[PDB]
């Protein structure tokens, strides 16, 4: 029943759904109408990470390229405020792909679109010290824009960007999953859109609210920050929905778990950089890959304990 | 089971039920 | 000759539902509308606005109604003097439709505390006289224009100087003349029109936050090129959300001096969200219906094949 | 299997110069709605500087023919060179003579193709020089940056992002003698047909009171005065470089042609209104056929094919 | 190591009567006479069925909405109320009732004596139409119609008595629905007229006891503002009419506004397909006969046909 | 065999926190009307008392996620044990702030499904206790007394029927360490589905100015100041019964979930008309399929299988 | 032809129209939808009763659990008044079930719906001094509520419990079955709604009318009367009908018999009761059997004699 | 007997379907 | 008009 | 009749 | 599982 | 020419 898909679709819903059940990493494009040169990349993440006791930790995994997810910290059994600010932590060669300055993000690569964005959690720790639980639901935040006038002279009317969607973050979504610790989470994102479009590459953008803007006027309830531009960066964001994970300790707990992440992209190479060495043709259409994406991403539940990821 | 198993049962329910 | 290298070698029930939404509104007991058999499958929230409101036309007057996929918003309406068309010094004042500021705030940035993205699936409007077979006089006529928003750029002579950027809205001209393909009758009959999606495909759209004017605060019209003014009121009351893909319906009802004008104004509206997990609205939701191409194929002919209009005593 | 329409869309997608007329009537897209077909021809005679290297660029810009530029012999275009236009016949006559006018006819648009060609005049004494060829995925996008006013705020301002492929020479390419000729073609690069909008105000990308250095493009676009030529939106296609050099000494003339398939939105009000109709409807034979035909075509062939 | 603690106790064509019930449900004055004899439910026992046909001339005052409730009180055909033009019922607003032909036959003339013939009752159709009369040069207005789920119910509050106590009285939920127009709602000028149906709001088909003492809501001693209704429903004096009981039936609402000058004249009708339960020494029980038995495809096209109908037509589709 | 609403009425009853998303739709029974479905789920983590015993009652009162209170070891409820609820997010919103203000958006409901699941989160070095369950068959009745007033009459009120049965554990139940967690449901146990009116007025049961002795309830129930909560109805469920036992020095933690499919029949004159939509029709199979599925299921189940 | 249907049904056809055509087990449930758990109750009785001379004797066979039947004596030619009370007669065990207090009726119960009711009269007397008819029929006799209001203060309105209906006892019913006294009788009764339900357990009712509510404020014709609360009382209505039987003996008769009875009840358990060990799981659906239920009561007649019970 | 009356009348029911 | 279009909805069903 | 005209070319098409 | 119950039960039904 | 290329480069795909 399975010959009925041709190779590249079996292989992109393999990178799509399930990448940890195999050595190497099988995809080569999605099965689209569009059949340009296009580069994939694959990015995969190994950080350890430790939560502290008596907080509660906060984890995005944003569609943002090049940045694998955003974290903050507050209080146990609070929200994020107004005073909460997320830090990026970065894929293995940022620099080496949107270059050294906030101004030559552009001089690789010119446009993407996402394939997959996973995520999986292993604890660490021993079963006689951990504490807590884990939550996980999806929120569809998306990138828009704000108008409001300025006060100069002459004066004049501004036009900035913002993220709308974010307030999905302060409170427990209906559809969620939770368990203890001590079990571990893997989680799958899919695409939210008809079809997959391409995406512009943005420049000059390192703080979300910008520079000069204050908070309250574009509408956001916190700040997404990226510190310096010679080290990390946004330059885009994708039609993928935005995984939220709330992990709770109490106090006295010890609690350190592994993080891995995976990422199938694929990107539209420039004639002057390295990267057109290794281009390729987008694979061809194939419907019926497309429908059992669709059925299978409709079919699964929102998150799964990691002994059966 | 894995989870790989699971997606091959859901594909191909699927299939047979088309 | 130098060598070259690297040379390339049934209709389910949604689908129904769907159509009866999209195209015969006012025939059923309940609205069946479920929701866009399209591709997507996500989570989504169905909303149905209609809308009932009594009018009176002033004598010796020409009454401008447009029906654009504003988000909240039913019509917008503007008065102009007997056979003539707006001109720079008019403004279009909008109708609310019932519950705004419960899923759009009171704050001109608070309007996304709700809601992320929305895409229309139909629009309709409808108008039932009420006046005696005496006192009525003049005529309804019925066009479409593709308005769509877009941007202008243009330099400030601050110190040091700079280059703005502002929203605008392109396709507004086609207000200013009667378009070849209307429909006209007299005023007594009636009208009932649709509209539809004017893009090969269903595709959401974001939540615009700070717009009230168009042109905005401090921008001049001339420099635009905007043919006339989209003002909104206060904050609290209304605002501009978004712009759906779809055409605005263009009504104009003329009256002349001595003639007593009254009907009644219906706008139906099958849309469809994505709601934020923390907002109230998120316990009424449920799933997209999956794909039906014969329904797209049967959306698209009909969609095709009707008339601009019809009288109301077909509605 | 293909209905007429899509026999007409690949006939003006990949073959104009083979038949008496353009047979092109419309993108056979789920699209049905009211449209307007133009098909640009420009027919120009040109002779080429001796000594000097000259750069033609082809954007979807709609209204406009090509860009060019000359350069010293054996460079590339740098921080002080500038693109100027050439335009397709009656721009005015469709997009207006201010800066503030260019949506009072139209509101929106595609492209379907966008095709050139070289046809040298020079006899056996005097040619010398050679031709390349090769493409760039150029788009338009936005860039941020605070300014220090009073008080300070920050700006929004577009540019060209994948301008940097123009100054190098790609893997993929098409080389030959100058009197051979040379031609080539575009495609979509998108898995579907879209409506753009119709930019206002664009005349100079960077614009005015705008350095270079903060936009991080590599040149300058300029379009000269607003009565003119302008820039009106950026399709989704593909760009096409062409380099023409010339040693000291030699006389090098040719022919320059390009054609266009394109598509509109007309409004109630403009005169172009009587000449509409509707889009062809759905036919997936000629999409496939369309994707494979362009996938399957090298970058540039002699004029004489 | 702990070991398990072990469980235990694991573990086809229609027939003639259903013909007859679609055409008393839902066509009535499209036939000589009323063809339904009763509904082929599972219940087979002794019932009376009686129709009841009103035939009132009303005019409508110029500068006020005329609201016209049709809710499921047998003996009653409506109840009417008028309040100043563009505006809503108030805490301030009472209706009054208008009856159907031989109310005293049938419920007495005493408010303890609306049980002596009957039993209990069902519902199985209720219509309402409404005629204009006026010529084509002095009417003005428009007609609309909206359902609202009105139920019976009951509330509680303390009493400061010596020694205190509780009391449980009657109340209506639901009528909150009267103070706004519905989005599932017919429009249109007054001159074209107006036909409206209800239908059963519940999986099937069930009997309601006879409430007795029943006159006014809320009763008598008790204020408005403790039960939580919107307004008042009064029935005058018990020698002339009451409340009897609230049936399984969706309540129609009929607004009409006139404006200054106009003068409003029409022929209101109401129809009527319900079933009793007489008792042996009535002398209603010699016209009894035995329910129609079962009839499945009867009761699927009546769902059906009940979904498919619109909300009301003009006049001459009637 | 099954039409798509059929199943997704089974997944909404028999299988909640298995999908991405909740799938259902309505009853597929012979009414065919306008209603409104809404599904509720409450996340909250709470942490037991040592050296107590905690009672908590799933009832079938729309809004309240359940009822709690808390008793000595070994010990179950008396007349003196008041019982307090657990709103679900969103009362106000739908119920008012006021007593007689309940009915102001909806006008009657009907029960679909209603479950609960524990999920421990306690180490391995601090847990102690264990959890029974067992279902009881409450109602809601009248009672009549007369009243020595001037002049004397006669008086009735409202009274739980049924609850008797909270004060011993039956022959049918479930009981396991505490570590393991657990996982029950509830059915309908009426031939059909009928819709209930909405009540008004009711705070506590028994009433203000009445006595406990006079009513006969076991033990009195109460929902606090009316502007937060309150008692709208009770549905035709079966009521779960669930009792948390922790010897004293001990530390139990675990996350409490509840969901709950629902139809009303809205108001056209409130802001929740506009999300409403048609009954599914009649689907024969799917019932037959239900109350086999129904009758042929445990009691409860441990949080692994779930 | 009878294989067609299953066990269930057969039993229950069996103890709703001939229990005393059968030994023992007539019946085990009610096959419809219902799957739950219930204790199916039967009630036998076997009382002698003698007829005075010159008064009218009438019973009534009511649908109320625990109690046989009811019945009060006029003189000859008459029918009951205002001033006549009627006294009830109960069931073997009815304070083993419904306590011996007013307020303790659901403390072992909570819902219960009817299935059968049956009665018949066996006179024994002799040949040569007997004199005097029997007349049976049947009256739909319902429990409602009254609204009235009460001058204290303040002034208040009350609602009490009423019975209506009752006034078919004051007539002759049209259907009616008459017959000599000797012959005996023999009738039965059926369920009067579409579907069987469930019904509440009502607490604190000892006289319909109640205590303090005076006759003519509630609309009855006559008073029933359950004496003390420690022996009878009333503890719901059902959904089946009410048989009326008359019996009239002249000046100078010798009358007496034998009457019993039968009852096929279904109940809902408590935990805490002792009668729960023997509860069971409800029959499943059988529809034939459901119909033939309402064709054989539709082609019974009202009653006959005591030779063919 | 009346059981063989109630099995006369469920034959002769039985019999005509 | 409304007994036949009674029987139109059952015609099509 | 706008249903009826709707069904009308549906059925054509088909 | 909880659905692999259910649908062994619908599959022994 | 190119109409032969893209008829031969369909038929060598049909």
């Amino acid at each position: 029943a399975l010959t009925r898909l041709s190779q590249p679709g079996l292989a992109f819903l393999k990178c799509a759904f399930a990448p940890p059940d195999f050595n190497t990493d099988p995809g080569k494009g999605i099965p689209d109408r569009f059949e340009g040169k296009v580069v994939s990349r694959k990015d995969v993440l190994n950080q350890s990470i430790s939560f502290t006791a008596g907080q509660d930790t906060f984890i995005l995994i944003a569609p943002t390229p090049g940045v694998a997810y955003w974290s903050a910290s507050v209080p146990a059994g609070t929200f994020p405020t107004s005073a909460t600010t997320f830090n990026p932590v970065n894929y293995p060669g940022f620099t080496s792909m949107f270059g050294t300055t906030s101004t030559s993000r552009s001089d690789q690569v010119s446009s993407f679109r996402y394939a997959s964005m996973n995520v999986g959690i292993y604890p660490t720790s021993n079963l006689m010290q951990f504490a807590g639980s884990i939550t996980v639901w999806k929120c569809p935040v998306k990138l828009s824009t704000v108008q409001f006038p300025v006060a100069t002279d002459p004066a004049t009317s501004s036009l900035v960007h913002t993220l709308v969607g974010l307030d999905g973050v302060l409170a427990v979504g209906p559809d969620n999953f939770s368990e203890s610790f001590i079990k571990g989470v893997f989680s799958q994102s899919a695409c939210n859109e008809p079809d997959f479009e391409f995406n512009d590459i943005l420049e000059g953008i390192q703080t979300l609210p910008p520079a000069n803007v204050s908070l309250g006027s574009t509408g956001q309830p916190f700040t997404m920050d990226s510190g310096a531009e010679a080290t990390s960066g946004v330059v885009g964001w994708g039609n993928m929905d935005t995984i939220v994970i709330r992990v709770s300790a109490p106090e006295g707990a010890v609690n350190s778990a592994i993080l891995k992440a995976w990422s199938c992209i694929e990107y539209r190479p420039n004639p002057n950089a390295m990267l057109y060495q290794f281009g390729h043709d987008s694979p061809p259409l194939d419907e019926v890959a497309l429908q059992e994406y669709r059925t299978v991403a409709r079919s699964l539940p929102v998150a799964v304990i990691a002994a059966q990821n | 089971a894995s989870m790989w198993e699971r997606v091959k049962s859901i594909i191909k329910s699927s299939l047979a039920a088309a």
